[PDB]
Formats: C-alpha cells, structure tokens, sequence
C-alpha cells in the first residue's frame, strides 16, 4: 500500500521491476573502455571496463512572460526585494455631487484615501551535488578516461542547475495563480454586488435580505453551467450568455487601463485570461471558435533599481521611494501643476511602455466584443504530480426525514399506486438513491449506532445549558413536584384537609400540553410550553431551589405514551397500535359487541349500590367468594335480565372468579359469554407481548422485564389485596422502598413488624375472638400495619391484573373512575342489624323485603332490584370476621432500569407508584341512592387513570362542591390530586396517558393502542424495536455532506494585480561525506491596483462525484468514548447489538441524527433550509451586533425568518438546551455547521469583509480528502475546499421515499408523480447540481 | 468494601477504635447522598461533659455494588481517659470540592458501641486486603431513624466488653442530654425573635421601609406584607438547626445569610455568605446587598423572608417591600466557647 501512494504510480512500478530483470549489474549499462595493465596485458590480469547510461533531460516549461496569464498581472523586476519591508499605495478618491434644488441638505466636498499593502511570497527548492562528483570538478586531467569523467560531471551540475530554474518558473506561475485566487470570488455572489442597481440605497436589513435570496437563487439555477448546456435546446446561447456575465461583473478599473500592455495583432487590447482546465478548454473552442491565435506584449520585466537619490534615503532614512525623478520633478519644478490625464500617463506607465515589443502564441477568443484569452495550466501540473488549483473539491451538505406522520385529512394525487393506501400502514424507513444508483434504505436498526448511546440519555448536560439561558427563573406553584409523606391511614382525613376551602386550582406544565394540539404549540403566542420542549426522552420543570431563585431538573417519561398530543398525537399511537397487531399476529377475542356491554355498564345512571357491597365483602378473595357463588349469581341475573348490562366489572378478581369457578348454567349463557371474552382477550395480549420481548436476556434479569412496562413487575397494579409487596423484594434488582405512612420498609426480613397477615377464614376459626379486639382498641389513624392476605405464587399472576386496569378499563369506561375507599365495620352493621337476619325465626328460604324494616337495606336493595333469600345475606355477614381495616396507600418508591438511571437531580433516580390496599375503583354510582354511598363509601383519587371528578363528585357532597364552585376542574386531566396521594412528576403514568384514555372511540384497536403505548422508551428496547421494524415514538433527519470534483473557469481582468520578481538566491545548508545539498529561495511580492474585485471564478464540470451518498450512522461510541451505563453486563450488550478491508462505491458519508417530532411538517424538508428548525442567516441583520443576532437563533418570542406562522419545526434541536443544542453545538460532525454559536457569529460582520475572507480564509473545520471515514481536517497544504452552506446555513433535500414504490413512479413520470401519497411522501431533489437517475433503463434527469 | 481496610492502616494509628459503618440506600434516600466518587468525607465527635471538640480526620467512602448494598464508610470512636462515653455524637460531615454541597450526619456512641458487641534482609510485604469476613450487625440511628449496618471484623480481648463510662448524678434527662445542640440554638432562636418584637414596642407596632421598592397600591397587599413578618416569627422560632447563619458568624474566623420558606413552600438554604459586602448599616450599603440575586428576589417577590447577620452578631429580618427589623443575636462569653468548639 505504499506503491500506490507514493507520487509517479506509473514509473514506480515500472521502475520498481528492476529487482527482476537485473541479473548482473552491468545489464543496462553500455560498454565504452577498456583499461588494461599494458598494451595487452595478460589473458590472465585484471582488465576494466567502463560503462555508460542513459539519461533523459529534465522536461522543460514555459517562462512566465510567454504564458497568458501575464495579461492579467503587471511585470516588474525588483532586484533585491529581500531587503524591503513593506510597501503601499495610497489613492485620493475625489468625489463630486449632484445640485439640486429639494429641501434636502447640500453636500460639502468628500475625499477617500485608500491604502493598500504588499503581500510577500517565498519560494525554495533543493539541490543535490554528490560530493563524488564536485571532487572530479577540480582535479587535473591527462588521460582520455578523465576527459569522459569530467564531461559526465558537468553535465550532472547542470542538469541539477536546469531543474532548480525550472523549479522556480514553476514557482511564479504557481504564486501568481494562487494570489489571483484568494482574490476571486464566485459568481453568485458578485453577480448581485457588480451590479450598483440593489445598493443604490445603502445596504439595509431589507437590501441584504434580497440580496441572500440572490446568492441562493444562482447557486442552483446557474451552476456547472457547461454541463447543464449538454442538455438544453439553446446551448451556444446560453453558455455564451453566461460566460459574458463573467465577462462584465468583473470591475475593469484598474490604474493601468491607459497603459497599453498587451494587444491583439490587428490592434485592439486583449482583455483578459479566462483560464480552465484541459477538459473545459477543449469544449471552449467549439462553442467559440478561435479568432486570432496570436498577440503581441512586452518581451522583459521592467527594471526598477534604487539608484543614486533613492539610495541615500534608503540607507539613511529607511524608505525609499518608485521613481524619485518624477517626485522630484513635480513638488520643486511644477509646484502649481494640476493633475490632468493625458501629462501624467507617461509618469503612470512605470517604464512599461519603453520595453521591446514580441510575438506570443496564445489562443484568443471573442466574447461579445472583447478579445479574451483561453490557456490551460493542467499541463505543469500533471508533469510534476502535484494537484492543479483549478480543480477545486466543492462540499455541499444535504438532507431527508425517515418516519414522520402526515394528519388527519389524508389527501392523494396519483392514480398508479394501489397496494399502499392503508391508514393502518405506517412507513418506518426512507429510500435514498446513492452514487451507482442503488436505491437504498435508511431504517431505524442502520440507525441505532447513535441513538442507543448515553449523551442520548441525560439531562446533566442539557439543564446545565438551560441553566445558563435563563438563569433566574420563578418557581411559582410547586404543584406537582414532590410527595410529602404525613403519618395518617385515615384517607379520609387526608383527602378532607385538600379540598375543604380551596379556591384555587392549578395545573402543571405537563397537564397543559397534553391537550393542546401539534399546531398551536408551535406558534410564538406560547414560549413556556415551547420553552421546556428540550429533550425527547424527558420531562423538565422548575425546582424551587437554591435560596429563592429556581432551577431547572428533569424526570424520564418511561413510556412512549407519555410524549404529549403534539408530538405523537392521537391517530399515530393507534397506526403504531395497529402495526403492534401485524408483527406478533395476535387475534383480538373481544369484539365490538362486548366493549359496547362495558361501556354501557360505565355510563349507567342507575347501577346498582349493592354489587359494590358484595365486592368490598369478597376483597379479593378465593374462601370468601365460593361461600357466596349462590348470591352473585342472583345479583348478576337479575342486572342482566332487568337491562342489557352486567354487573361486577370493577376489578379484577370479580371478573376472573365468574369465567373460572362456575363452568355451569348459573348465569345467562349469552351473558356468561361475554365475561369469557374478557378473560380470552387479556391472555391473548400477554402471548403478544412475549413475543416482541424476546427469549435472550442481559444478565441475570431477562429482556422481557426491560422492554415493555406491562411486563416489568416493579409496576404493581393499582389495587392490591394480597402480599404483593414482599414477593417484589425477593426478586428485584431495583431496591424497592413501601413507605407505610412514615416508616420505611426496606427488607423481607422486617416482614411481621410491618405486614399482618390473614389467611383462610376456616383456619382462622380459633383467634378469631383476637381480630375483633384490634377493632375496638388500636388506633387506626396511626397504626402503620397494613393487612393482605397470603399470595400463592401458583394461583395468580400480574401481567393479567396490569393489562385490565391499565388497558381495558380506561379504553372502556373512557376514563370514569375513582378509587372508592371502603369503611368497613359500617358496612356490616347495615347487614347484621337488619332484624330478619337476627332473628332465627324468620325462615331462612324466605323473600327479605317482606321483613326488613325502614332501614338503609330497604333503600339498598330497592337499587339492585334484588329479592334474595335470609340464608343469602347471613352469609355476607359472616365475612365481617377476617375483614380487614380501613383502606390504606403504600407508595412503592422502586429504583429505574438501567437504561434511565440518568437523572438531574437525587431523587430522580427513583420512580414511585401509589397503591391502595383493601379499596377497589368504582364507576359512577348512581344518583337514586347517594345517600346510602354517603353513610358507607368515600374516594381516594391517587393515580392519573384513577382520579375522575365527575366520579369522585359523586361519592361526597364537598367534592361536588368543588367541582360546581370552579368548573376548570372537570375534566380528567386537569383535576388536582392531594400532595399526599400523588405527585405527578414522580410517577410512572404522568397525564399524557390519561389525556389518551379520555378521548378514545374504545374501538378494538383502541386496546391494542394502549399496550403499544406502555412501551418503554430506553434503549435496549430500541434494538427490540428495531428487529421487527416497528415505530418508537420520535422520527429523525438525517445530515450528510457530499464532494464533487468541480472543474473550474476562473476570469481574470486586464493587468489588475503587479508583480515585484525578485533574484534567486542560492544558500548552502548541509555538506556530508555523501553529499552537498543547497536551496534557492526566490521571493516574490505582489499587490492588488484595482479597488474592487477584479477575478471571478465559476464551477464548470463536474469531473466526478468522490464522496457516494449512502446510508453510514455515525456510531457515537467512537466520538464519545469515556460514557458508559451504571452496569457494565447492559453497556456490553448495547455496544454489542449496534456495533473495512475496501469500500465499493466510494468514500463513507457520514449521517447524523436529529430526533424531530412526529407532526413535524413535510414541507419544511422539500424546500432548502437547515435542520434546527429555525433559519441561521446572520448576513441579514446589523453589522457587529452580536445581541441582535441570538435573538434570530434562539429567540422564540418571534416567528422564525423562514415562516410567519410558526416559530420552529422541531423544539427538540432548535432551543437553548435541546438535544441538538447539547449535542452538536460543543472525526466529523455535518450538523458542527449549523448548531454551533460560535461559527455562525462570523457572518454577522459587514457582507464585503465576508466575500474577503470567502475565498481567502478555509472555514470551519471541514472534511478530509481521500480517506474512508471522512476525518476533520488541519492542517490545509494541498486542501482545495469550497462549502457555500457555512455562509448561507442551509442544506439541500435529497431523493427520500416513504416505501419503494413511490420511487418506482417517479421514475415513470417525472411531472405527474404525487409529492404526498396518503401515508407517503417524496421529496423531490433541490440541489445545485443535477444527475442522471437511472434505476433500469428509465431516466430522470 | 475496600474502604473499611484502607481506614484501618491511616486513619487507624490516628484515633481509638474504628467505627466500620455501611448505609444503605434507605438511610441515603433520607439524607439525600449523591454518590459521586469526588465527596471527601470528614469527621469530628463533639464531646458532652468535657471541653468538646475533636481533630478532624478525612474519611474515605466508597460506593458498595453487589449481603447488604450501600455507601461504605469507617467511623473514628476517640476514647479520652480509656473508655468511651455513652452520650457522644460522633459527626460526619459530607462535602463536594467544587461545587456547593454541605450535609451534616451524626451518629452517637451507644448505637455503635453496643453495635460492636457480638544473608539478605527478608522486608515486611503488607498489602490492603479483603481477606478478613464481616459479620454484619443491625443498627438504627437515632435522629432520623433509619437502618445501617456495622462491620465486626475479625483480628484481655475476649475477657472484658467494649468499656462505657455512663453519667452521674446530677443530670438532664438524656432526651434532653441527647439533644443537646438542638436545645441551646433554638433558645439561641427564641430569644432572638423577642429582640425583632421588641423593636416593634419601641416603634409602636410599625414596619419602616429600608430598601427603595415601590409598592403597588391596594389594601389587600398592605396587609399581606404584615403577614409575612409574623410567619417569619413562626419559623424563626421552630428552627433549630446545626448549621445557621449566626453560629457562621460567630465562628468566622463578611455578612452571613439565610433565607426562608415562609409557610412551608421551600426548604430553607442556610448559611449564605455575602462575599464583597460589608454590613454597616448606612444607606450607601444596602444597594451592594440589593446587588446579590437573592435579596431582589426575597423583596420584590413574595413568600420568602430573609436574614442578614453582620459579624458583630446584629441581623436584620428582610421582609418582602424592602420593610426590616434590626434584631441582635445575644452571645455571652461562655457561650463563644462552647460554640465554636463543638462545631468551629
């Protein structure tokens, strides 16, 4: 690999066969001599034989002033210019008026003076002399053998002495070609600024905006313009059109336009060198054919010497001066002379109309009406192996989406497509064509390197940039912050304290996003809700310390579910749903028909009291429900024969006794059918879910508790009757902590101080006398024991319980339902103290409302509509005697997984979940009997599913006071919790999920959105995601960068720069034993006559596309190495499931991704602007305000220049703090282009120090050429790079295509293709150059 | 694990007994710990029936990963006179280098104590190991009543128990012994407030404004402020803390402040320090306290009191609308030693 790169690749690999062919090693050598010892000498002595070679001369070039290109500059001879130090040229720029007679103020007399500088070159090569070969210069010579030794070594000196002249005739056409382009700008630029008709006003903020929309404009539409001519009708007259637009932009005011330097041979003046390469040159002859072939210049340099006047002043003063007669001659002679034209012109020709007139060949052309010459320096560029400057490397940078959601009125034009115009189908890829036009794809899994990686994952870096912004904040209300733990179990007193006399009702941050909607986000009437957007994957609010000032912290959403409706709204969480059913092929048991039974149940007005009676009796429990089978099948008949609807539907264990324990002909068969489907669905969902969770595992925890938050234990389900809590520790890696009240509940081992146990009711027949005397005597407002039944780890599992209260019952009842809590011994002195149950000579088969009395029973059981028998209610009594107590809250504070232990602040590592043991949600009860739910029931709203007001309203009069005082409240999403229920920033389930449930259909799809909507969103799930194409919630943009060889045509005016050549100058460095080297410098100055800008360079041709524009995720494991997880067995398996001897299509492009909303808008990508979100032109606004110009990048208290309507496409990049802020503003980062400050405050200057430092100065940190990886450059020796994105910040939109076959019709028709299909887009290339697409035989250019 | 055997070679020879300490995450969710590896830990025992004060030694603390789970720490048990007093707070102190962190834990003798009871010359080569086994002993601690572990490793040993030295007649109540720090600043506090209402008499009930802040014109916040002032009162005289403003002043050796919660809506930041503004009382000094951020903040906002102590002991109450209160912290010549001993 180091034949190749070494320079010459033909001769060295030709020359490097010598090591084959040479078998002696006087084999190419010829034989001229012999030296004998005598006359012959022996046969026998020793007889040499001088030897020969061949050598081949040192092909010589063309001195400067025989080249062309000296039309372009003035030649001057400066015989020691290493002893200058600097020099200037002053100009006095006169100005005159205009008189007139308006109102408006006269002006006085202006003057300009003007001073240029000289910039110095330096050049140097070296020169070998064999110290074997200067020995033999100077010896003596008397034999003919000597004589052909010293005729070999005066030709070796001079051949090194002919290769160091034309190694320095190769210096100034060097020097002279690179200070004519540091000086030329392009032509989309000076086209608009040549032209005095836009700044005839003075540049504005308005003029400068026009005049951006102009460099734009020509960049795509008039550019590679020979080869958008091999395609178009006209042709010769367009590229003549064009090329005298060069001709004409360039300003022809130079001080040496009287002085005659070249002409033609007929008379008239050459007017400049418009210089290509070969391959333009030869297509710029027959477009326009030669008209002379010849011209006639000076022959020498002018000769300027310090001579007898200027010598003195030089040695004595330090400064000289050009031409010291002419001075003279004017201050002392003509003291009064004025300066006129025509007697000054022979003192302005600075000797070079004295020099001898010649003849030079050189290839003229007419343009319009001047005569330009045409060269091609390709030919002492290519002889040397070093890269002509013509051949510049443009870097353009370009972009496309892959994932978005187009709204609700899906619209198409085409009439072709057929197989894709489901509203279910959701495309999870774009299609991009690279270089060799091979379409491919651009998935999320291609995407992973990236995303799954911890600068992804943290907001310690992102609310320290927000913390810089806005460094004071207000902490108002602290709502929703924190859970203040006070010791009671009364939930009655708890829940009486909050709402006795408030009058206020706030809302948090996160509770009023989730119902605005994708659009009214966006506009700039709101910056708080848009202002902590900043992360996707978090959650920000405002904490009130340090002292009285806030600052920013952030919890993780945990949940795809918790993205609010603008940024994955409510028809994408049903078609990623939808898309849930089509991987796994599950089959929805429920039906239509029975989530219409469900529905009917939850909207009764008249539901029966007395099934909530029975439920608070059985709490759960296997004993308790087989004694009273008899009873519920008579409560659940006669609710099913009396109206369509049916009974005990609240919680779980109701609904999985009745599927389980009859099997018979109890209940109705039509009606016992649809309680099967409830049970039948709810299997089928966690079949489902087993297969998208996978077999593998991480460590000692399996994938399946990590990928979805249905199957993660830590999650309890809201009502617990049994032992949950202890069987969670034993089998968790993530601590867990139950706070009872006060007191802390940390290990198993602490189980009977904390946990009181009740078992069978038969097996508790003994100290059963004992429970009773805990009623009367303990305190149960501070008891701090909390009573379940022993679980059984073969009877149940708490997948089934996690999928029915928090999928099903929210879909079906649409979010009406409230945490009722129970008051027990005032239940069963309801039961008891009736009077036919005490009395035994009441027969025990009788009806009882023919014995009851006027009691709350007889109100009860007129609800219901229930005429049991006395042995049915006498049963229900005896469930008083395990009873357990008063309804109490444990809040399960648990530790999170792995992938989300990134958190702002200390507590923000643990997420926390209320549960109410011994209570059970109830729907609304109903109005005929809220006096009897008066004397029994009470609510405890605690979770964001369970805390309704038009539920709990119900349940006591106060609440309902509060919700007729302020009807703000009335809704779901809004209603305030008490703060020692519920914190809803320290909570898994975090109001976007409540503000779903609220709005569904409860459609059959409506279930299955739900359980693609408890998906976690993290990053070991994002591989299980990624294997079976599905959609997490957040689509991406993609950001590239792409070279072309563009050949280019730069035009240079008549005479406009002057060059001093000064002497060589040879210095010996180094003497060896082996060896003399030396080095000849030779310095050059030159200086700019002209004022404004007199070289204009075009791209041409492109030669060849070097980077190729497929799919390559910049992994950042590589960029960031020292990140890593908290474990190291789930670092080693992300870095494991995301991740060259020869590349094939070319040099890597490297794709960056912005995560970006889902609602984001199609059209912001098809037309030219860059990926914040926000437009980044600083060209626009004042000269060296740099306050004024943060306001365009980051201010979002006005639209965007881009849009009058919205702010920003994406919050998520565009704002102080977001992730593309903490990313990418601080190998090679596309994006380093348009998030970083830094650079993009350099344009704010005046727009002529931009186009000065445009050709001059190589921007920012641009990429390498000719490596695989596309590296960061430095250094910039040979680095020919022209980005014209950094100064107008935007990046051009590629071929992007939703699925394969909306690229398959624009193949087929290039005008009638629809832009926007139903689910799928295509955004048509706006780039400023054009290919040919061929995929087949079919072409779109 | 290794931060019990690294203890026992350098902090070892400097003190007594080691007290080998293990908190779990329980006790860490309490105090809010934040396990980064750059805390430097220090300790002190403040002594009761004594001249109290010990020498600080730098403790180190490393995070346990898993049988118990949690910060690993060793603490120094010092017996004077060769035993150890029952009633003796042992102080653990955690701090950040660089950025603003200062948590104050404490632990006494009798949770730890009790807690304990179940040719060529060849050169010594003594590394730190883990060879020796732990027995892990069930602890509670006193002041915030969360669990902690103590290590018991193995080496007239087994003959005597760890010596204690109880207390004699006459004596305080030992909750009252126990809480010794907790009695002498909140009688420090209260009698602190009967200098801010003593201010009001000789004025006649009145607030005059000190700070230029023009307030909007309504009855009902006319009232408000008024308002704040007297739950200033209710929260100057609940708090009884280790680490306030005054006990910084008087252990200075620059105005020390602190700002309030008023009606619980914020945790209280104590012990501020107004760095560049000397407290002198004339009018040309109160605009360098309106230049720190707070004080902007604590007048023109609402809900927030705050206190500013000079170093003579002097303290202003700030209330919202720039009204204030010059009250005094009294401290006897008995009492500056007994302050800046046990916590200077």
């Amino acid at each position: 690999a180091t034949l190749e790169q070494r320079p010459f690749p033909y001769l060295a690999t030709e020359a490097n066969l010598l090591t084959q062919i040479k078998e002696s090693a006087a084999d190419g050598l010829f034989k001229s001599f012999q030296l004998l010892l005598g006359k012959d000498a022996r046969e026998g002595s020793v007889r040499f034989e001088a030897l020969l070679g061949v050598y081949t001369n040192v092909v010589e070039f063309v001195k400067f002033l025989e080249t062309a290109l000296a039309a372009a500059c003035v030649n001057t001879e400066f015989k020691d210019l290493r002893r200058m130090i600097d020099g200037k040229i002053q100009f006095k720029i006169s100005m005159p008026t205009i008189a007139h007679g308006d109102g408006r103020r006269p002006n006085k007399q202006r003057q300009y003076i003007v001073m240029k500088a000289c910039n110095k070159h330096h050049i140097g090569a070296e020169i070998e002399l064999a110290a074997a070969d200067i020995e033999l210069l100077f010896a003596e010579k008397e034999t003919p053998l000597d004589f052909t030794e010293y005729a070999g070594a005066i030709k070796t000196i001079t051949s090194a002495l002919q290769f160091g002249m034309d190694a320095l005739e190769r210096g100034l056409v060097d020097t002279v070609l690179a200070v004519k382009l540091r000086h030329a700008p392009p032509v989309f630029i000076l086209k608009t600024l040549g032209d005095p008709v836009y700044s005839e006003r003075g540049l504005k903020k308005a003029v400068k905006s026009d005049m951006v929309s102009m460099f734009k404009a020509h960049l795509i539409e008039h550019s590679f313009f020979l080869d958008k001519a091999e395609l178009m009708t006209r042709g010769k007259q367009y590229v003549l059109t064009m090329l005298s637009d060069m001709l004409a932009a360039v300003c022809e005011d130079t001080v040496f336009k009287g002085v005659s330097t070249y002409t033609t041979a007929s008379g008239q003046q050459v007017a400049g060198v418009l210089e290509t390469t070969d391959s333009v040159m030869r297509r710029l002859m027959n477009l326009l054919g030669q008209v002379e072939s010849a011209m006639s210049g000076p022959a020498a340099y002018a000769s300027y010497v310090v001579r007898g006047a200027n010598l003195v002043t030089a040695v004595s003063y330090g400064r000289a001066m050009r031409n010291f007669e002419q001075f003279m001659a004017r201050i002392v002679d003509h003291p009064n002379a004025l300066p006129s034209v025509e007697g000054d012109k022979a003192a302005l020709a600075d000797g070079h109309d004295e020099i001898q007139r010649t003849r030079i060949a050189a290839s003229l052309v007419k343009i319009g009406d001047k005569f330009v010459a045409i060269e091609s320096l390709q030919r002492m560029y290519n002889e040397t192996q070093f890269p002509c400057p013509l051949n510049r490397r443009i870097q353009y940078t370009y972009f496309f989406p892959v994932g978005l959601h187009l709204p609700v009125p899906r619209y198409s034009t085409s009439v072709s497509v057929r197989g894709v115009e489901s509203p279910a189908i959701q495309s999870t890829e774009t299609w991009v064509v690279n270089k060799n036009n091979v379409p491919l794809c651009f998935g999320y899994q291609n995407a992973l390197k990236s995303i799954c990686h911890p600068r992804m994952h943290n907001p310690t870096q992102s609310a320290q940039a927000l913390n810089q912004a806005f460094p004071d904040p207000d902490g108002g209300h602290g709502y929703g912050l924190r859970y203040e733990q006070t010791p009671n179990m009364n939930l009655f007193r708890t829940f009486h304290q909050y709402y006795m006399g408030k009058n206020v009702a706030f809302v948090p941050d996160v509770a009023q996003k989730a119902l605005v909607t994708t659009e009214d986000l966006l506009h700039p009437t709101s910056h708080r809700l848009l202002r902590l957007e900043v992360h996707p994957f978090f959650d920000f609010f405002v904490h009130p310390c340090p002292g009285a000032r806030g600052s920013y912290r952030a919890t993780h959403r945990t949940m795809v579910g918790n993205i609010p409706q603008p940024l994955a709204p409510r028809e994408f969480q049903e078609s990623r749903g939808a898309q849930f059913d089509a991987v796994t092929n599950m089959t929805h048991v429920i039906d239509q028909l029975t989530i219409d039974v469900i529905q009917e149940t939850a909207f009764d007005p008249a539901y029966p009291l007395f099934c909530y009676v029975i439920e608070a009796m059985i709490h759960g429990q296997e004993e308790k429900f087989v004694m009273n089978m008899p009873l519920i099948a008579l409560v659940i008949q006669t609710y099913w024969v009396n109206s369509g609807k049916l009974a005990f539907v609240n919680s779980y264990h109701m609904v999985r006794f009745i599927c389980t324990h009859m099997g018979n002909g109890s209940i109705p068969k039509e009606a016992h059918g649809h309680y099967r489907k409830i049970l039948g669905e709810l299997i089928a969902l966690e079949q489902a879910l087993l297969k998208l969770a996978g077999h593998e595992t991480v460590g000692r925890t399996p994938i399946t508790h990590l990928v979805s938050a249905l199957l993660d234990p830590h999650l309890l389900p809201p009502f617990a009757y049994h032992d949950v809590f202890t069987d969670l520790m034993q089998k968790s890696s993530r601590q867990p902590i139950i706070k009872i009240g006060d007191q802390n509940y940390d290990n198993p081992q602490n189980r009977a101080t904390f946990i009181n146990l009740r078992g069978r009711m038969e097996d508790l027949v003994n100290n059963l006398v004992n429970i009773y005397q805990t009623r009367v005597n303990e305190d149960h407002d501070e008891r701090h024991v909390l009573d379940v039944a022993p679980l059984d780890e073969n009877d149940y599992n708490p997948v089934l319980e996690k999928l029915f209260y928090y999928v099903l019952m929210p879909v079906c009842s649409n979010g009406h339902m409230c945490g009722m809590g129970v008051d027990y011994q005032n239940v069963a002195l309801t039961l008891t103290y009736n009077g036919p149950v005490f009395a035994d000579v009441v027969n025990a088969q009788d009806d009882i409302l023919l014995h009851l009395e006027n009691g709350t029973l007889k109100d009860i059981l007129q609800a219901g509509d229930i005429r049991p028998t006395v042995d049915m209610i006498r049963v229900l009594c005896t469930s008083f005697l395990t009873c357990p107590f008063v309804t109490q809250a444990a809040r399960v504070i648990t530790k999170r997984d792995p992938a989300q232990s990134f958190a702002t602040h200390e507590y923000g590592k643990d997420v926390a979940q209320t549960v109410l043991v011994n209570g059970f949600g109830a729907f609304a009860v109903a109005d005929r009997s809220r006096e009897a739910a008066e004397t029994m029931f009470y609510p405890v709203p605690f979770n964001k599913l369970y805390a309704d007001p038009l539920v709990a309203a119900t349940l006591h009069p106060l609440l309902a006071n509060y919700v007729t005082r302020l009807p703000n409240q009335r809704n779901a999403v809004v209603f305030n919790v008490p703060s020692n229920l519920m914190a809803e920033y320290e909570e898994w389930h975090k109001s976007p999920v409540a503000a779903y449930a609220a709005s569904c259909q409860a459609t059959p799809g409506a279930i299955s959105a739900m359980v693609s909507m408890h998906q976690k969103l993290s990053a070991p799930s994002f591989i299980c995601q990624a294997k079976h194409r599905m959609h997490p919630g957040f689509a991406m943009t993609v950001v590239r960068t792409d070279e072309v060889l563009a050949e280019h045509i730069l035009y240079c005016s008549r005479a406009s720069t002057s060059m001093f050549v000064g002497l060589p100058s040879v210095v010996r460095r180094e003497v060896r034993s082996d060896a003399v080297t030396f080095e000849i410098t030779h310095e050059i100055a030159s200086l700019h006559t002209a004022l404004g800008y007199s070289s204009v360079i075009a791209p041409a041709h492109v030669a060849a596309i070097t980077t190729d524009m497929g799919v390559h995720c910049q992994d950042l494991f590589m960029i960031f190495p020292g990140d890593a997880y908290q474990d190291r067995q789930l670092h080693d398996y992300i870095k494991m499931k995301a991740g060259l001897p020869g590349l094939s299509h070319g040099q890597l492009a490297t794709c960056e991704i912005i995560p970006t909303p889902v609602t984001s808008d199609v059209a912001y990508f098809q037309t030219p602007s860059n990926p914040r979100g926000r437009a980044a032109c600083v060209v626009s606004c004042d000269a060296y305000s740099n306050e004024s110009a943060e306001r365009l990048l980051y201010d979002h208290s006005i639209p965007d220049p881009a849009y009058e309507c919205r702010s920003t496409n994406n919050p998520w990049a565009s704002q102080r703090g977001s992730l593309g802020d903490v990313l990418y503003n601080i190998m090679y980062s596309p994006c380093r282009q348009f998030f970083h400050k830094e650079d993009i405050m350099r344009y704010n200057r005046g727009l002529y120090t931009l186009v000065n430092e445009y050709s001059a100065r190589l921007a920012g940190a641009p990429a390498t050429s000719t490596t695989d990886l596309q590296y960061v450059v430095v250094n910039g020796t040979d680095v020919f790079l022209d980005q014209p994105c950094h100064m107008l910040q935007e990046a051009y939109p590629t071929l992007a295509a939703s699925h394969r076959v909306m690229l398959d019709e624009y193949m087929s028709n290039k005008q009638t293709h629809a832009p926007v299909h139903m689910g799928q887009y295509l955004i048509e290339e706006v780039a400023p150059m054009k290919r040919l697409l061929k995929l087949g035989n079919k072409v779109v250019y | 694990m290794d931060a019990h055997a690294i203890n026992e070679r350098y902090v070892g020879p400097r003190c007594h007994r080691l007290a080998h300490v293990v908190l779990p995450r329980t006790f860490l969710l309490h105090h809010a710990i934040p396990l980064e590896p750059e805390i430097i830990f220090s300790t002190y025992t403040r002594f009761s029936r004594s001249p109290g004060s010990s020498r600080r030694l730098v403790v180190c603390g490393k995070r346990v990963l898993p049988s118990p789970s949690g910060l690993a720490l060793s603490l120094p048990l010092f017996s004077h006179d060769g035993n150890f007093h029952p009633f003796d707070i042992s102080v653990l102190r955690i701090s950040c280098p660089g950025s603003n962190l200062s948590l104050t834990v404490r632990f006494l003798y009798l949770s730890l104590v009790v807690a304990m009871g179940a040719p060529p010359v060849r050169l010594s080569f003594n590394p730190v190991n883990a060879d020796v086994p732990a027995t892990w002993r069930d602890a509670t601690n006193v002041y915030s009543g969360a669990p902690y572990y103590v290590c018991v490793y193995e080496r007239e040993d087994d003959w005597l128990p760890i010596p204690l030295s109880f207390p004699e007649e006459p004596v305080p109540p030992p909750p009252s012994l126990v809480f010794m720090d907790d009695l002498f600043i909140n009688t420090k506090q209260c009698d602190f407030v009967d200098t801010l209402e003593a201010a009001c008499r000789t004025q006649g009930y009145t607030l005059r404004q000190r700070v230029p802040v023009a307030i909007p014109r309504d009855a009902e916040i006319a009232d408000a402020v008024k308002s704040h002032f007297l739950e200033a009162c209710l929260v100057l005289r609940g708090l009884a803390s280790e680490a306030s403003a005054w006990i910084r002043a008087a252990t200075s050796p620059a105005c020390w402040m602190d700002v309030l919660g008023l009606w619980e809506s914020r945790p209280h930041t104590l012990g501020l320090e107004l760095r560049g503004v000397n407290c002198g009382g004339t009018d040309g000094d109160w605009l360098e306290i309106l230049k720190q951020p707070d004080v902007q903040k604590t007048v023109s906002g609402s809900l927030v009191a705050c206190v500013i102590v000079t170093p003579a002991l002097e303290a202003w109450l700030v209330l919202p609308g720039g009204f204030a209160i010059k009250g005094r912290y009294r401290a006897s010549k008995e009492d500056l030693v007994f302050i800046r001993g046990r916590y200077g």
